[PDB]
């Protein structure tokens, strides 16, 4: 249509090497092979055909040419991380689309999410007592080792299992709940005395 | 083709095909006067009128916005007919439906209404487009016309006679011009014309295998980096 | 002025309930729980539409005309459509 | 490239690209306005200021 | 059944299956022989007999 390739150049990234565009560069597939496939030795006896087209089937002029690595693979990592940081959810779901056809229970993807956030809730205390080190450290009290799986003779709190059980007879310690004692907001009784004093 | 070969596919707890009194436990039971003392009950016997007052209010609320479009306005009746007609025909037993099929209806048509009156509903937008696509392709056959030129309609009928003149003259041993024969003379000129034009694509694949998108450029790789605007 | 606008303080609500900030946080997430299902119910007719309109015919009904295809069928032809309507109208009924 | 050197540009004074990593740092100027509105918090300031020194006996002050 | 039944007998000895991983544990009579080839290392008995309690001043004795 009329703003078809505008808009297809728009939204996608082509190849901007011309690696095939050399005739004898052009690889017959021995470069990046695949091992496990179940056609495996049938890609072997491809290769095996490209090589002897090439040379009519008199390979010593194969042996005495020389060999080319696949130059259209050149800088593929870093496409890809580039296409990463452009879209980084478009990446994911095309490259997980096959795989996320199937779909496991929901009870399975609540274990995933669970264990997985319940993962990331542990690193978080366990950097947050690191910074409880360090504030122990410059009051004066040289730490050896790290941690806090005392090794020695003195009580350890292991963290709140992530069952029910456990989340409903504990909570962390929410720090926006400790205040300043609200009494502070008496000493406004001070400039209200003193603007009647000053006639204000 | 593919047929259901589950011979009980439409098997329900209450019937074959049974989708107007489903079964349930709490079944519906007869009352007695002598034994009732009172009774809350929703059930009335105004839905014949509220049936005809509801296609009236949708018919002369739709034309509002039909700008005396006669053909528009035949053309929305055919079509409200079919939506009011669905009790009528359908394969369900709208009568034997659970507490009252002619409540229902009326109750379902009223919730139409109330975004037609509002000039809302997908019906009306739905119309509004589709008869200014008509009328922009009949106001450029029109302005054809006026000047002479000849529309690319006239010009298929035009070649579409002379293909049955061409074809009628060469066939002399019988003298049977089916239909059929009529079809395919129209159908390969309709197949050439759309071929000709720049359309996008719209099968899946080409004549090979592959598909017919911008993204189906596979290796080798002979495309250069892209150019820059022109001063 | 009246003390009714007193409740848009936050500053000071620790001095009577500071529940204000603990139950807000529950409605967010039930905000996005009920968005989550509703619209997964809501959205999730449409499989059955696009498979219903185009499969559950047969042979032995009569598959009546709905609204859409009465206006896509009078107002919404193509050229070739057109085209061989007039073909067959000229060369059956007016030339045989 | 352009966003490479751009992101140059930033994580100099960001430093850790990752999140919930680390903070950024920016020198700014003295004056008596630094901290102005928690001068009146004591642990502020020993937190601030004072770097002890671990003595044989290793533990906080009493 | 008969090879788990005989690995229970021998795991009220051995305690842990897995190798590289603990000791056995065999109640043995005590003698006047017990030890009696490293009698004279005085480590060995500081390490078996005594355990010293932490004070303080958290070190190891001088
Ligand atoms: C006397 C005064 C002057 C003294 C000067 C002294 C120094 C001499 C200067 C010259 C030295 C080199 C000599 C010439 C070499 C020419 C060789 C050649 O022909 O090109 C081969 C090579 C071929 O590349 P290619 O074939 O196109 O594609 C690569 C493959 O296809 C693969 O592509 P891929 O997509 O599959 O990705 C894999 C790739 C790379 O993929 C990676 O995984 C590497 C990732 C690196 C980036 C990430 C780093 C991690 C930390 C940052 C995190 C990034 C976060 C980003 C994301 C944000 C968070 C999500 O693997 C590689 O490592 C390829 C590197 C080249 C191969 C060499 C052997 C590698 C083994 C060693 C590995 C360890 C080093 C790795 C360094 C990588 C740098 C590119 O090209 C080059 O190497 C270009 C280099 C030439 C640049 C010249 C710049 C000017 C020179 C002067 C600079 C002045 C510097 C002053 C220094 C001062 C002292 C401190
Ligand atoms: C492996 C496991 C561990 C992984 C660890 C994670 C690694 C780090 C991830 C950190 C995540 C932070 C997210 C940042 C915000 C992103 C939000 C967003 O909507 O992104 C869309 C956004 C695209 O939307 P856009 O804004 O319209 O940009 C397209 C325009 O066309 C742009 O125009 P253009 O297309 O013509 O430009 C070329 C294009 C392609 O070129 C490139 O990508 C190459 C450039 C690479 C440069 C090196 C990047 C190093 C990291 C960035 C710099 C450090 C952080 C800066 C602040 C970031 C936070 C805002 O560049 C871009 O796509 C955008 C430029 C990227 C940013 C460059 C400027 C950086 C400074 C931003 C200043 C603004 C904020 C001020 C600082 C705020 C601090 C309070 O993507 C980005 O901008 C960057 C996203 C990077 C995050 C994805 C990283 C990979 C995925 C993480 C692992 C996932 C694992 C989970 C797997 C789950 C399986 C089920
Ligand atoms: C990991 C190996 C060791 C590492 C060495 C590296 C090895 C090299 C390979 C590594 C590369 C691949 C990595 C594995 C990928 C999985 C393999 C794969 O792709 O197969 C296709 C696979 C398809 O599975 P399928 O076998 O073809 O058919 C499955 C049927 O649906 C139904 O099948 P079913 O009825 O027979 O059974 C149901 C269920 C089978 O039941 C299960 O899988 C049980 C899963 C229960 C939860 C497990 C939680 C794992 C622990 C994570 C917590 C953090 C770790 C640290 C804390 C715990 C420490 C242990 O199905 C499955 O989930 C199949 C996956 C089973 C194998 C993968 C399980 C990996 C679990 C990790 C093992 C322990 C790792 C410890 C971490 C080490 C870190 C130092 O793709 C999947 O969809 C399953 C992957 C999980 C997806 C669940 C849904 C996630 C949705 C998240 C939505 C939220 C994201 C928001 C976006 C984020 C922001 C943008
Ligand atoms: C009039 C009739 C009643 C009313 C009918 C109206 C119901 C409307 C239904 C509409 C469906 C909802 C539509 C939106 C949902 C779409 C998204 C979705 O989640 O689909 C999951 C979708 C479908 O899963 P599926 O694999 O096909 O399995 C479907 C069924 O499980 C079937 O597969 P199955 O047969 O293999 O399952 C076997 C089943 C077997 O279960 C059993 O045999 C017995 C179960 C007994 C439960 C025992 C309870 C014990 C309680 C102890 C509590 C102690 C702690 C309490 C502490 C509280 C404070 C003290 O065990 C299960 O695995 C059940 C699955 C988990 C059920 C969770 C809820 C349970 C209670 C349901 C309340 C409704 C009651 C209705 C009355 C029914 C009376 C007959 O899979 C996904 O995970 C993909 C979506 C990603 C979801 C991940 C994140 C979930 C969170 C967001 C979800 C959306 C927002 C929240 C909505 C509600 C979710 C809980």
């Amino acid at each position: 249509s009329l703003h078809e390739k505008m808009q297809t150049d728009y939204l996608w990234v082509k190849d901007h090497s011309q690696a095939d565009s050399w005739a004898k560069a052009r690889t017959h597939g021995y470069n990046y092979i695949a091992h496990t496939v179940p056609n495996k030795k049938e890609r072997y006896e491809m290769i095996w055909r490209s090589m002897g087209k090439s040379t009519d089937w008199e390979l010593e002029k194969f042996r005495l040419g020389k060999k080319f690595p696949d130059r259209g693979n050149k800088r593929r990592w870093f496409k890809n991380l580039f296409r990463l940081i452009k879209n980084p959810m478009g990446y994911i779901f095309w490259k997980t689309y096959k795989a996320r056809l199937a779909k496991p229970s929901l009870i399975v993807t609540s274990m995933f999410i669970g264990f997985t956030l319940g993962f990331i809730k542990l690193k978080a205390q366990s950097i947050a007592y690191s910074k409880k080190q360090y504030a122990t450290l410059r009051a004066g009290k040289n730490i050896e080792g790290s941690g806090q799986v005392h090794f020695g003779y003195h009580d350890q709190k292991w963290g709140m299992p992530a069952i029910p059980m456990f989340q409903l007879m504990y909570y962390e310690l929410p720090g926006n709940s400790i205040v300043v004692n609200p009494c502070r907001n008496q000493n406004y009784r001070l400039y209200f005395e003193m603007r009647k004093k000053l006639g204000i | 083709g593919y047929k259901i070969r589950n011979k009980s596919i439409f098997w329900t707890r209450a019937g074959w095909k049974n989708n107007w009194h489903p079964k349930n436990f709490n079944a519906p039971r007869p009352s007695y006067g002598e034994f009732t003392m009172g009774i809350r009950c929703r059930n009335d016997h105004h839905s014949f009128l509220r049936y005809v007052q509801t296609y009236r209010n949708m018919s002369r609320h739709c034309k509002q916005y039909f700008l005396g479009d006669k053909q528009l306005e035949e053309t929305f009746i055919l079509g409200l007919r079919s939506l009011f007609l669905v009790p009528y025909d359908s394969q369900c037993l709208t009568d034997q439906i659970k507490h009252g099929g002619e409540r229902r209806f009326v109750d379902q048509l009223d919730r139409d209404f109330e975004l037609i009156s509002y000039n809302t509903h997908p019906y009306q937008l739905f119309t509004y487009t589709v008869r200014n696509e008509h009328l922009a392709w009949k106001n450029e056959q029109y302005e054809k016309i006026q000047k002479g030129e000849k529309t690319f309609e006239q010009e298929l009928l035009d070649y579409l006679d002379e293909q049955v003149l061409a074809e009628k003259a060469k066939l002399r041993d019988g003298q049977n011009f089916s239909i059929e024969r009529m079809t395919e003379i129209a159908l390969h000129v309709f197949r050439k014309a759309r071929a000709g034009k720049v359309r996008p694509a719209q099968d899946v694949r080409g004549p090979d295998g592959n598909v017919n998108d911008f993204l189906e450029q596979r290796r080798p790789f002979e495309h250069p980096n892209p150019t820059g605007v022109t001063h | 002025i009246l003390d009714y606008l007193f409740l848009l303080d936050l500053n000071d609500d620790l001095t009577r309930k500071a529940v204000f900030e603990q139950v807000i946080i529950f409605i967010f997430i039930y905000c996005t729980m009920n968005f989550l299902a509703w619209s997964t119910v809501v959205e999730l007719i449409w499989p059955t539409h696009f498979f219903n309109r185009r499969h559950s015919s047969s042979q032995e009904f009569i598959r009546f005309r709905t609204y859409t295809e009465v206006l896509l069928k009078i107002s919404a032809y193509n050229d070739f459509f057109y085209v061989l309507n007039n073909y067959y109208y000229n060369q059956k009924l007016i030339l045989k | 490239f352009v966003m490479y050197a751009f992101a140059a540009k930033v994580l100099d004074h960001l430093g850790n690209p990752f999140p919930f990593s680390g903070h950024g740092q920016i020198v700014a100027a003295a004056d008596r306005w630094n901290h102005w509105d928690v001068r009146c918090y004591d642990n502020v300031m020993k937190a601030l200021k004072y770097i002890r020194i671990p003595t044989v006996q290793n533990n906080i002050p009493e």
